[PDB]
């Protein structure tokens, strides 16, 4: 949701002026190099980006998911 | 849908939704630098160039004078 122009947050911290250019459509995660993928591809042990920004260690270090998945 | 107009992408069957709206940057440019742009103002990932398919509807990607210089 961060860095997409859609002000999801009231206070406006969601969209800074130091924001990189957005290539992906709304709802799509953006890889660091500019590729796009569906949100479920993040930290799924499968390299879904070219550089694998979805598989960066920091993105997964404190990963969590909903009550219905283990 | 209106939201799909002028997003950089062909959504009208003839890409009319990109064809008649402003530049994206002060330097007179229609597309981000990391991509290839076509004369109807659609723009696409670089590897679509001369792949054999008219990916932007104007077909600028498949004009061979581009990939004479691309292996
Ligand atoms: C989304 O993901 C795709 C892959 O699925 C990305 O594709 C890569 O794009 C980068 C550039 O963004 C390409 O890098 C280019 O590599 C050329 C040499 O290739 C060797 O090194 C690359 C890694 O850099 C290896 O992938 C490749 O196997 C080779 O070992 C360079 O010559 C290119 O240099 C360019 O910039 C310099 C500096 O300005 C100029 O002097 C050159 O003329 C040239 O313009 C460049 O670095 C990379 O090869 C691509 N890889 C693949 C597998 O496709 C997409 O780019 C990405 N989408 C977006 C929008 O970025
Ligand atoms: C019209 O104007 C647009 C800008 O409004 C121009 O597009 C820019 O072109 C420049 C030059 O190629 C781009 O700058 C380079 O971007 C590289 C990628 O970083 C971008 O993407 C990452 C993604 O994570 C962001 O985090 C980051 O903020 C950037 O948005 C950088 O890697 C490059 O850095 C390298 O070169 C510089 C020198 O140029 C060195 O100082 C660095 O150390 C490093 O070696 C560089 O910054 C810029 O990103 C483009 N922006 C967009 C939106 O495309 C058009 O080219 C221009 N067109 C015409 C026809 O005039
Ligand atoms: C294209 O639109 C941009 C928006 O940032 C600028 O207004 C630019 O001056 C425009 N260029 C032309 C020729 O209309
Ligand atoms: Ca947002
Ligand atoms: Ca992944
Ligand atoms: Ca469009
Ligand atoms: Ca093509």
């Amino acid at each position: 949701w961060k860095c997409d122009g859609q002000k999801d947050c009231s206070d406006g911290s969601d969209e800074p002026d130091l924001c990189p250019h957005r290539f992906c459509r709304l709802g799509q995660f953006q890889c660091r190099d500019g590729n796009c993928t569906s949100p479920q591809a993040l930290c799924n042990a499968r390299q879904d980006c070219a550089d694998g920004s979805d598989e960066d260690r920091v993105l997964c270090e404190h990963h969590r998911c909903e009550s219905n998945e283990w | 849908p209106k939201a799909l107009a002028c997003d950089g992408r062909a959504d009208c069957l003839d890409a009319s939704d990109e064809s008649a709206c402003p530049t994206r940057f002060p330097n007179g440019t229609y597309c981000p630098a990391a991509m290839f742009e076509c004369k109807n103002h659609v723009c696409i990932q670089s590897f679509w160039i001369c792949d054999g398919e008219n990916d932007c509807v104007d077909g600028s990607d498949e004009e061979i004078h581009l990939c004479f210089n691309i292996p």
